[PDB]
DNA sequence: TCAATATCCACCTGCAGATTCTACCAAAAGTGTATTTGGAAACTGCTCCATCAAAAGGCATGTTCAGCTGAATTCAGCTGAACATGCCTTTTGATGGAGCAGTTTCCAAATACACTTTTGGTAGAATCTGCAGGTGGATATTGAT
DNA sequence: ATCAATATCCACCTGCAGATTCTACCAAAAGTGTATTTGGAAACTGCTCCATCAAAAGGCATGTTCAGCTGAATTCAGCTGAACATGCCTTTTGATGGAGCAGTTTCCAAATACACTTTTGGTAGAATCTGCAGGTGGATATTGA
């Protein structure tokens, strides 16, 4: 027999590709999965975790950090339209919130 | 008696090393890159879930995820999205 | 125990104040601390009603971090950070 | 003197302050009472795992965070820089809240 | 093809309520789109209660308790009893 | 026989568990389920139409139109909240107007 | 030689389009922004007559609620007549701008 | 297309909307905001059409992006 | 109030554009048998939730005292409602006809199953290090004179 | 326009509580070997969707007027911020007793697999009617004197 690969490498994903294609059975959301979705929906996970762990990172640098924190995600997110967006109605636990003050509040 | 629990702490990690070398991450922070994923994964699977039924289809394509991630992801992050799908896919299929 | 009264008393001003705070407010009308209390009590008795529903099906007597993280999804507060 | 900062100038400093950090602002103990309270109107006999406690506060002090903001917005509105009742009041209906 | 719907329904009830009363065509589509999405989302919420009990059957327990969840104090009572109701006839014979 | 008839019910208990099975909710459905919510769904119309129709009457009209279902829902507070972010079409607005509006 | 005070022939308008439930904006104007607008997405479509009545109800709808958001922000500012900010502070509320 | 949505109308709306006075400025506020309406469901929309591989825009294709959009519409489909 | 506009709400009344109520059929739905299988009782190991004890300090409470903020008033340019008047674009209506969206009718490529191997995760000990919590000199800011 | 009276900064400094590294079972993935069908093509069909195109007012720009409204500017009572002195009660840290969570067996009762028998529900139709539209007047509601 053959040497197993898994489908992840194939695809040259970091992300379980067959954890995907099981969750997509175990969900109900069809009565059959092809072949390439969980390929497909895992690359897209990947590419989303890789994104914001992107911003995060030097979120993390800025405040002279090494390791991520739940703030690092916040303004990570916060700071960029999409991610914002896509996560509008999320509240990340122990994230704070953008440092901001409205402008009539200052003193003149 | 155990009760192994799954996470995809091993990946983000991987992820997380390509991005930054050399950072590391709470649990704390995995604990929320953990919910992330898995409420896109929700979010992306019910509405390609959506898309079949309303087409009288009884399968997920990765055709599905596709018109899904280009309802829920906006502009950029989509396109880029979309892209390294595809990527991902037809090299899957070239064995 | 013992009787639990009076509970949302607990919710001082220095902290509703502390919370305006970070809400980037900067004077605080005298009457906000009761508003405050009202609308606190208000979103907890919905985000804890739907809990213990999910926590009352699931036939048990204690509620889970996921038991919450469910309720306010279902509230649309998605919340990250405790499971699910 | 004593030495005194007008009226402002610390409320500022807090906003500043309370803003750049993540703690919870209120108190854990006054809050698991409430909740236990709350709770024990709904269903006797309940118990908590410490973290749907701890999520429950992670949760209702994000929301009221939010909410000062869109009170505090409808309050430099309405040409005020205090926010009042009337205030919150809008920002809920708006949001749908209690139309 | 064949276009179902709940007309039939609708009215065979509108006629007890209001056996003297008529509706609409427009109406009657309002009132279709109601059932469906009352289904909807009852069928979501039972769907999703079953997989977080690693349960992998909706009985109506799952049915009364998205009930609970979804519809307003008075509003779930009467449908919960009307539920019960059903189903304990139905039980009968 | 019809399954429905045992409920003692107007609305398809057939039909609903078919639209069940099919829909992608479970693996698997029970006898109940279908009663059930078939029931919640009767329940739910009638309350509608009740109130529909007394807003037929109280117009003078005889058939329910779209607007009489939007009175019996907007006056309704359990019936507004349920459907708070619904829009039925050809169906207005509830007549209301700021009082700071009206004059003297 | 007669004439009804400003303000006076709006609360008659405001109580007449209230009792009423017909559309307000021209059919055509509408189904030819509609068209246009799709255009920019995917050329050379077709709109079932109906998919552009699902879309007036949904458009004016939107609108008629989003002015009594921005009428009550006016009412808040302690005036009376709309402003594009009084309409901004609702967007923003709702979380459609934030 | 979009100053097709005339002054009168705008104002017939806000009218509808309970409004009593209305700032001029307002009418091209309002055509902005009526625009990426539009913009947003139909993007949505026409998606679906195009999934379903379709030349025709449906009432369901409206109807399921406005579901999507958070402005659910009944009485065309569902 | 008085009294002239303009409105607006009723009071009947007749045709037809849409309800309806039928006549008839594919297509669910329901009936009968066999399978398959889901977890509900019945135990139990044991994780972690409820209470407590005790101590020290971080804070909440009250209190003064007065700097400003909210608000009440006063005061007009001028912006935006009420009418008129001038017609331009939107309606109303089939009418023609073919772009399309359905609709069967094959089946090759794609999935699903059923075991059988293989091995990528996960639950703990080991072994480390970011960085939290102090310390305290600069430097900025703030409010007094 | 200078002064200290504070608050905010940050570069070091160093245990120690969270990582992060290192290892053994397995509960999945990963192979083959058959079985099952989903859902694109083709071949046409009946439905709408798109244009014409010819009037015909209804509804929309312009204008003319000026009646309130929305900004300013002032002024002041008194409310809310800034400080302190008290001393309460929230934190912190385990120490322990079990309630009830969950992991594991064993099933009847319960839901799923086909394979025929039966109405039921939906279309396209002949039957019926509820309002829309108009036309009049007669109170209403405005608004000027
Ligand atoms: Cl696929
Ligand atoms: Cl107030
Ligand atoms: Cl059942
Ligand atoms: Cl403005
Ligand atoms: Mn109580
Ligand atoms: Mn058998
Ligand atoms: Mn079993
Ligand atoms: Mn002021
Ligand atoms: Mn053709
Ligand atoms: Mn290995
Ligand atoms: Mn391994
Ligand atoms: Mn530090
Ligand atoms: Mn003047
Ligand atoms: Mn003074
Ligand atoms: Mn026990
Ligand atoms: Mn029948
Ligand atoms: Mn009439």
């Amino acid at each position: 027999r053959a040497k197993a690969k898994t489908r992840s490498s194939r695809a040259g994903l970091q992300f379980p590709v067959g954890r995907v294609h099981r969750l997509l059975r175990k969900g109900n959301y069809s009565e059959r999965v092809g072949a390439g979705a969980p390929v497909y929906l895992a690359a897209v996970l990947e590419y989303l975790t890789a994104e914001i762990l992107e911003l995060a990172g030097n979120a993390a640098r800025d405040n002279k950090k090494t390791r991520i924190i739940p703030r690092h995600l916040q303004l990570a997110i916060r700071n960029d339209e999409e991610l914002n967006k896509l996560l509008g109605r999320v509240t990340i636990a122990q994230g704070g919130v953008l440092p901001n003050i409205q402008a009539v509040l200052l003193p003149k | 008696k155990r009760s192994r629990k799954e996470s995809y702490s091993i990946y983000v990690y991987k992820v997380l090393k390509q991005v930054h070398p050399d950072t590391g991450i709470s649990s704390k922070a995995m604990g929320i890159m953990n919910s992330f994923v898995n409420d896109i994964f929700e979010r992306i699977a019910g509405e390609a879930s959506r898309l079949a039924h309303y087409n009288k289809r009884s399968t997920i394509t990765s055709r599905e995820i596709q018109t899904a991630v280009r309802l829920l992801l906006p502009g950029e992050l989509a396109k880029h999205a979309v892209s390294e799908g595809t990527k991902a896919v037809t090299k899957y299929t070239s064995a | 125990r013992k009787v639990l009264r009076d509970n949302i008393q607990g919710i001082t001003q220095p902290a509703i104040r502390r919370l305006a705070r970070r809400g980037g407010v900067k004077r605080i009308s005298g009457l906000i601390y009761e508003e405050t209390r009202g609308v606190l009590k208000v979103f907890l008795e919905n985000v804890i009603r739907d809990a213990v529903t999910y926590t009352e099906h699931a036939k048990r007597k204690t509620v889970t971090a996921m038991d919450v993280v469910y309720a306010l999804k279902r509230q649309g507060r998605t919340l990250y950070g405790f499971g699910g | 003197k004593p030495h005194r900062y007008r009226p402002g100038t610390v409320a500022l400093r807090e906003i500043r302050r309370y803003q750049k950090s993540t703690e919870l602002l209120i108190r854990k103990l006054p809050f698991q009472r409430l909740v236990r309270e709350i709770a024990q109107d709904f269903k006797t006999d309940l118990r908590f795992q410490s973290s749907a406690v701890m999520a429950l506060q992670e949760a209702c002090e994000a929301y009221l965070v939010g909410l000062f903001e869109d009170t505090n917005l409808c309050a430099i509105h309405a040409k005020r820089v205090t926010i009042m009742p009337k205030d919150i009041q809008l920002a809920r209906r708006i949001r749908g809240e209690r139309a």
